[PDB]
């Protein structure tokens, strides 16, 4: 599935819910570590509403781990990826996908 | 510097995934011409089901009354495109033709035509840049900036621009798009 794996911790008690919005800065990288995509290169934080399907599962079930502040590591697994088919001219199939993730604020 | 989407990729290339995602899910929603007997009086019971105020025609709040709906960005472009007469509001024939696109044993083309459809909000046949741009917005919301949006949105039609008049047709949609097998995702059980 996803493996969190914690870079900076945030504070321990904030944990996003369902119906709240999740605003994040990430960088998308192949599973050897290149980079594909990256909200940092775009000045421009991700936001995402949680039990909404608006991610990749391995986001949905990942992300609900942190807490406000906490940097951390998603390694996720195709089938909560983009499984056996990929993304059109980005991911390839069955690739397992490493995001850099940080939990700016919850709104 | 200018931005570039993930591997130098063009919006529709870019969308598409996520357009045939939201707007099958939509559909299976709403279910919760190419049909037989039986599968129209199965969409004839579906469609009163959500018409609440009686009617006749499904309306953009009866629509946003399920919550599924409600964080769906494609939803006022599927009601837009069902609406045919352009009223405002779905009947039961445009319900039933509107459905009839995403049914299996449907044609691929018009499947195409359904997510030309998509961008093209004034339905005149071709996109032009402030549709690209505003149907993307939907889509993208706050998560890109609206100069970056609008810069890939001008490399898009410029390189997708076949005949040099602005806007994106149908054959210069499908000489981007044609490669995708986009209708192999829009399908839905009646
Ligand atoms: C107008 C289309 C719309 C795009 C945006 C609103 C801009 C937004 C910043 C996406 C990036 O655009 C520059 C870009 O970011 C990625 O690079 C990434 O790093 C990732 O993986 N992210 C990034 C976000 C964290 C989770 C994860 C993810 O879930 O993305 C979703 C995704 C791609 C879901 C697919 C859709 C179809 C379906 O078949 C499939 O089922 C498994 C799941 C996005 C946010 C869609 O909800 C909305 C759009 O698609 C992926 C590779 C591609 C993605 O571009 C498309
Ligand atoms: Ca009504
Ligand atoms: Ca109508
Ligand atoms: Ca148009
Ligand atoms: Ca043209």
């Amino acid at each position: 599935g996803v493996q969190v794996e914690t870079i900076s911790p945030g504070d321990g008690r904030t944990f996003p819910k369902r119906g709240q919005t999740c605003v994040v800065h990430y960088t998308g990288m192949l599973e050897d570590g290149k980079k594909f995509d990256s909200s940092r290169d775009r000045n421009k934080p991700f936001k995402f509403m949680l039990g909404k399907q608006e991610v990749i599962r391995g986001w949905e079930e990942g992300v609900a781990q942190m807490s406000v502040g906490q940097r951390a590591k998603l390694t996720i697994s195709p089938d909560y990826a983009y499984g056996a088919t990929g993304h059109p001219g980005i991911i390839p199939p069955h690739a397992t996908l490493v995001f850099d993730v940080e939990l700016l604020k919850l709104e | 510097h200018p931005y570039w989407l993930p591997n130098f990729m063009d919006v529709f290339t870019w969308s598409l995934p996520f357009v045939g995602e939201k707007v099958t899910e939509m559909l299976v929603n709403v279910l919760n011409s190419h049909f037989d007997a039986d599968e129209i009086k199965r969409l004839g019971k579906r469609f009163k089901k959500l018409d609440l105020d009686n009617s006749g025609s499904l309306s953009v709040e009866e629509f946003m009354s399920l919550p599924e709906l409600q964080q769906n960005p494609l939803v006022q472009r599927v009601i837009d495109i069902f609406d045919t007469d352009g009223n405002g509001e779905v009947d039961f024939k445009e319900f039933i033709e509107g459905v009839s696109q995403f049914s299996v044993k449907g044609d691929k083309e018009q499947k195409l035509r359904f997510a030309f459809r998509i961008y093209d909000m004034d339905k005149d046949g071709y996109i032009s840049n402030g549709e690209l741009f505003q149907v993307l917005k939907m889509m993208v919301g706050n998560n890109l900036k609206d100069t970056q949006l609008q810069q890939i949105v001008d490399k898009t039609i410029i390189n997708a621009d076949k005949d040099g008049d602005g806007r994106i047709s149908f054959e210069e949609f499908c000489a981007v798009v044609g490669g995708l097998d986009i209708h192999k995702k829009m399908v839905v059980d009646v």
